[PDB]
């Protein structure tokens, strides 16, 4: 049953009414010097395998003349591994590089959300964060200790928190804020009472506001917990669940790669219970 | 509804004693599969928890540090199940010190030690194992082990010193990080239940 | 930036699920357990085969090995192949149909391609027609230790060693003559009366031709009975498509038996890269 | 001196009754050493024993078929202890059989059930479980199973059916086919001391 | 519009003459581009003309056995143009036979000799070369050559002796399977024509 | 640090080279055409075997000798292998004579490698022999797919299931259990006698041991006719070398048949080493 | 003796008029070798000198920086022949830029472009040819081409722009490592005549 | 059959452990975390890297101990390279000694290889010495931006290119241009008072050569400055012999700097072979 494959028609609809051109490679790309995982073959042909589309996206943009502006869509599969099994996975996708505001990541967030709107039946949630927070959080605990808060606060280990509390004698109250916000205080709304930075406030209120007056019908919920998107993205973060198959259904967000920004959002028809 | 995995073994009892204290009736309880109304219960063994959860086959389970790390598994881990303390360290015969030629370990737990060997930068044959992982050094069979202690009995009757503590163990209740948001309301609510009757035994 | 003509895969999936047509979409890479020449090795142990040929591709992927019937489909996707030691890939759409019953499922899966051939491409089209049978025919009384070579030379339309051969092994060859000679000078349909062939070789390409010639008043459609080449790959009714514009070949497929089954298909080439 | 890799399990007990009843006197005792005048015995994880003989650690062992199998390995297989019959099998849920092309398979016994479907012109995922392996297919997780079975007790259980049976499971003591030769005489003294209490019975 | 790729050196004369033999008339040229509104020649090496034929850039070549096997290239061959008996040959110093190690192998025609190499089943080293292939032996660069030869004058006027005649060869004029189709009516005249003149000549 | 009693490898060249053994050394690595077993892929499109086993390689570098030629050589390098998937290397001291001429062309093989192994490892040293012919002669009196399996449990020793063959199956398979209960209790050439063995077999076994009793009065000759796994690898008589004291295998070698080719070759294990 | 690889061609008659002036005899000659009783000269094609030298069966040659490049040999290099002055260069269609992506370039000189790819972050497909490079762009073979120029009289016939000078050549008279030490009187006593002739011209 | 004159390496072999270097031999090929040029994968995810030097692997082995090692030893193995895009090996005789002490050490690993080299070669030996600790100097007073481009006209001996540089840059070269043309005309160990060298670089140069000197007779010791190619695999004196009769390189190496420390070291190539 491939049959799912025609929703690709309806995100290219989507995607060019604003503006994206198709993006469209092979699977394998040829590689100057070896990087992870890679595959070789009889001929002395190095090859890395598609992993990532806005590493590969950016990749290309380096191939390209000076500057390059690039707003692309693509679908395709996507390759990675799972304990040592090769396994593939169908991506929608967007990239728009610079970001030259917030509405570019707005449109980008737009058009996915309401691809996976259509595409799943089922309540669809849309979950927002910050890579700006943390910067925050960490700057008024010792330095070394970074690494461990983080880590806990991916994790939602309130209770290990609680424990470095006690005995290592820091008040990480604000992070305990966070990670108890994570569970019940995820409406939009509680930003608020957040101790956070004018900017990060702002980006989360405008995208909180935008997909809420755009999609009545789409849970859209506040978790800052997501520390270890930190050195992947660097702005505005989102996910979409789908919870009449329990699965995830969409992640992105804004980053910023070897100066200037950019932001990018993927769809997995089905995939992802993780 | 909600399907958890728990560990067969030490925890077992613990663990399905928080769950009665708790309201749940099973109405199917077989040796390794307890369905209930609103809650199925997969007896699994503990390497197996991690499994369970990233397929999403679980929605919550019981683990150690010890697998979790094992396994590479990213989860959600809200609060502890109270338990002695435990720690993961590398060990050898009495005053042997770290062999220096290219150190062989024996584990339960390869992938750990693995990644050990690598942070410290050795060259080692891993030799694993299912159990009776100290009488590796006794018999010959290794120069080393990376294994589970707590009180340091075991360690003592094999003539084994601690060379190393790599990391101190802890049982977590996990959860599969989509159905925390899938079936957010159920989780939460239970989640709850479970720490209020952990709370009980002060 | 690594464009592609997306409304011509639009055009082309339009006019394929018309006629029910499904769609098909597999990952490139497939795990290979014995190393077969043109395989990958990855750094995990694996060993891989890569796309090379779509039709083979849908017999063993999913085809409902087990009971119950036909199988319609389109694709649009990468097909790789090597050009010396270069690895490179054609992105191509194409449509297969097997079981082939009859005549009708060849000239239902011509009529899309051809369809889209003339539509696609800005310069008058060429629909060469052939048929594998014609071949045990021929042969016929050829000694069989020059089978090979008297197939190299019809491939390669090499008269003149064909005629110095017949003198120098006294052997008449006429008949395989006769056949490059026509795929030169006689390759309207309307000499297929005219042409020593097999009843039901004639027959199949009398139809198609009359079909073909019907309803594409302006493409032109050629007899050439010369391509060995196709015979360890195909079984019956063959076919290739030329754009005079660009002049370049544009598409190529036909009837072919994977044992006992028996198959069509065909497969547009509109992007090389890499 | 001669030492014996000794299976924790549904086994140590008969064994060391068995060697008991030989005569033998342990002086010293832990959880997982045993050791007398003439004889250690290391007490461990059934299949782990092959990786003690094979290393040449131990020089006397007893495993079942399946560890056997399951390790590669090669070594001297004098007699058996009796022991109830139980079969590696194949199974999967009840009725509905091998649904085949692409197949997945929770075990035990990767090593096996590799071997396995190879010699079947299979295609197919092994999952690796510890145990509770009987509950792969309710879950999401496997389509079929390959496990050990006596009863049949935990296949019906857990609405399984046998759909092959691949082998019949008896326990072996094995020797190191070195040790065989480097310690022979003490080698075959004692195996032949164990041997006559166990026929005896 | 007719595009041929025409071999520079030895072939380049007889094939020049041929053209003009048929009515081409250039109005435009240079070492390397002959045109003339109808007709354009490329003035290739004999190596590259199945490189222009392939990828579709000519429509019609002249090539030698050589060439073509030598890039594993398959295109349409109607008639030979004709020549010379040449064959592609293995050679070593007179009377010294086959080493019994690692062979190595000199040649302008790496691909051909590699294949030589696994079909006799060696263990062999190639050293690639672009001409004076018969030095090398002599010189000490190689034990062996896989080179051409016609007479054999120069085999022996360097001490060498042939060893195996690998294949022999001819000269093809050469079609690009497309274009052949694409504009056939030109390439049939053009063929015509140039098969007259080489029967006028008489050969 | 990676070190070698290389006064042995220098100590088994002079033994080598007054029997006319002459030197053998090669890369381990060789370029291959077909993607056979083990291969290795390089970073330029090579395929390659890396060296598991002397005589196989011997072997191979014989046949680019195209007049086809006498090979008597002896070497010192790594045989390499997998333990599960990590790949080790042996070192190994060894000798090979293509073509075996006679037993004594054997013998003078044996003479090398037992020498050898009865200096370079302190234990008192067993030598134990095997004869590949003996298998054929057991084997028919016995159902045909009741044969590569009544071959396992030869090689395992198993002679309780062999006992209960005996009886499931009906078939006698007497000589068999002889033959394994030989191997254990009567392991002296002195018992070659009393075994029921083919001519040519009993004659091979009878000279060796005497040659080896004769010459080596401190190493224990023993007799073994299992290990029925050495039949699709070897031909005529088969050694291996235990070191009591080491508790370990210590060198094995025997006589082969390569396409009408008969040769014969041992290995010693100094070993060690991790890739 | 010493043995020089001579490049056939274009400079092929200024060193053997060079090697004349030096007092150098022949007794024999051929179109491919020239020997006397004391030096011999391979006659040979520009492009192998380099490995005429690298395996030590010549001592001394002659050739440009493009070969001395294009194969990534090193050996020395005491001065010049004199010659006019030429670079390798990037050249394409006159206006039509670089383009995007995808580079098709033609050359005689596949390493020599490919280093220079990677140099530029550049992906290029390579397009090995024998001569007549400046073809090609027309042709539609290739976009770019890497060849050299002096005059530039051959790129403006056929309508191609530089894009981008590699390198400037000369070239040199070189000399095999190993033999400089190894016979090094001779070479030395060769190289001075070699020199004191060219700097009378 | 390929042969070795294992006499070479067994009178190597005595003039090593004579002067106490002990024997050092490993696999050819080793494990490998991550990617480093020259790879090789087997079907079983390993990847491997393959001896190319040996120096290297001696060091990289050497790290495998706590305390660090005092290591003083000798190898003899192929050691492998590409030669186009074929794999070939080299057999070959060194030597490796870390920490160095002084230049006492760095001479005895001198003495060895050039007394094995005088041994094994027929044609006069020349035994060329150089020092890495001229550069310094050297580029002390010419531009940044070509440093890299003189280095390398030094290493070819470009004397033209210097001039010409001399010419189109305005900067004395001079002294640069003293180096190469004394490398050709004043390479006699006597001219080294002369030499305008850092007094260090010449106290090495002067003592090797009249060591050397004194002890070889037979044997033509040259000092050649140039060989700018050994600047970072080196770190104090080089040397590199020439056999006259055969026209090849017949040994190298020299004095480096081991992250913290000094060690010495040298090779002989004796025998070549593919794969
Ligand atoms: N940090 C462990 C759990 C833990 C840490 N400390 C004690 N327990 C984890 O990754 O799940
Ligand atoms: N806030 C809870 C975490 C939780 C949410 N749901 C259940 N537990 C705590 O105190 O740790
Ligand atoms: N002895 C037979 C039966 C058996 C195997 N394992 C246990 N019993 C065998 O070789 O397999
Ligand atoms: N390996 C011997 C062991 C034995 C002891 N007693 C008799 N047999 C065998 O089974 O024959
Ligand atoms: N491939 C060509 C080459 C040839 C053969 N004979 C002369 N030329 C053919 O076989 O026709
Ligand atoms: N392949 C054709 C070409 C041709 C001949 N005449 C005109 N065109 C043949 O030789 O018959
Ligand atoms: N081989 C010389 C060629 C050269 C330099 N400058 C001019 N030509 C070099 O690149 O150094
Ligand atoms: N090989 C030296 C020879 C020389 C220099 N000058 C005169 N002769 C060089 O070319 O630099």
């Amino acid at each position: 049953d491939f049959l799912d494959f025609e929703k690709v028609f309806s995100f290219y609809s989507k995607a060019t009414k604003k503006g994206f051109s198709p993006f469209f490679v092979p699977a394998l790309e040829k590689a100057e010097e070896p990087a992870g995982n890679f595959f070789l073959d009889r001929k002395g042909n190095l090859f890395s395998i598609r992993e990532d589309f806005t590493k590969t996206v950016l990749n290309h943009r380096k191939r390209y003349s000076p500057d390059s502006q690039i707003k692309v869509w693509y679908a395709d599969f996507v390759y990675r591994y799972s304990g040592s099994d090769l396994v593939a996975e169908y991506q929608l996708g967007l990239e728009k590089v610079p970001r030259n505001s917030l509405d570019d990541s707005l449109e980008v967030l737009e058009i996915i959300v309401e691809s996976a709107s259509e595409f799943f039946e089922g309540p669809v949630i849309v979950e927002i964060g910050h890579t700006g927070v943390y910067e925050d959080l960490l700057k008024e605990i010792p330095k070394d200790l970074h690494e461990k808060v983080l880590n806990l606060i991916d994790t939602k280990n309130l209770a290990e928190i609680e424990f470095l509390s006690h005995m290592k004698k820091i008040d990480l109250s604000r992070v305990e804020k966070i990670i108890e916000d994570s569970i019940y205080r995820r409406s939009p709304e509680h930003l608020k009472t957040m101790d956070l930075p004018l900017s990060v406030r702002e980006d989360l209120l405008s995208a909180s506001s935008f997909l809420q007056e755009k999609f009545p019908t789409v849970s859209v919920e506040i978790d800052l917990t997501l520390a270890r998107t930190i050195e992947e993205y660097c702005g505005l973060i989102f996910t979409i669940y789908d919870t009449s198959s329990s699965r995830l259904v969409a992640a992105g967000g804004e980053y910023t790669v070897n100066g200037e920004k950019g932001v990018g959002g993927s769809i997995f028809l089905e995939g992802k219970t993780c | 509804m909600l399907k958890l995995a728990i560990p067969k073994g030490r925890l077992e009892e613990k663990v399905m004693t928080y769950l009665k204290k708790t309201g749940v009736i099973f109405e199917r309880e077989s040796s390794i599969l307890r369905e209930g109304k609103d809650i199925v219960c997969f007896m699994v063994r503990p390497f197996d928890v991690p499994t369970y959860l990233v397929h999403g086959v679980a929605d919550i389970g019981f683990c150690g540090t010890d697998v979790l790390l094992e396994k590479e598994t990213s989860l959600i881990q809200p609060f502890f199940i109270p338990t002695n303390i435990s720690r993961m360290v590398l060990a050898g015969p009495k005053g042997r010190g770290i062999p220096e030629g290219e150190k062989r370990i024996a584990t339960k737990f390869p992938n750990v030690t693995q990644r050990y060997c690598e942070s410290k930068g050795w060259h080692c044959r891993i030799i694993p194992l299912k159990g009776s992982v100290e009488l590796a050094p006794i018999a010959g069979l290794s120069d080393l082990i990376v294994d589970i202690t707590e009180t340091g009995r075991t360690l003592k009757e094999n003539n084994l010193e601690i060379l190393d503590e790599i990391f101190v163990i802890r049982t977590h209740v996990v959860v599969n990080p989509v159905s925390y948001r899938t079936k957010r309301e159920e989780v939460v609510s239970f989640l709850e239940k479970l720490q209020e009757v952990i709370e009980h035994d002060s």
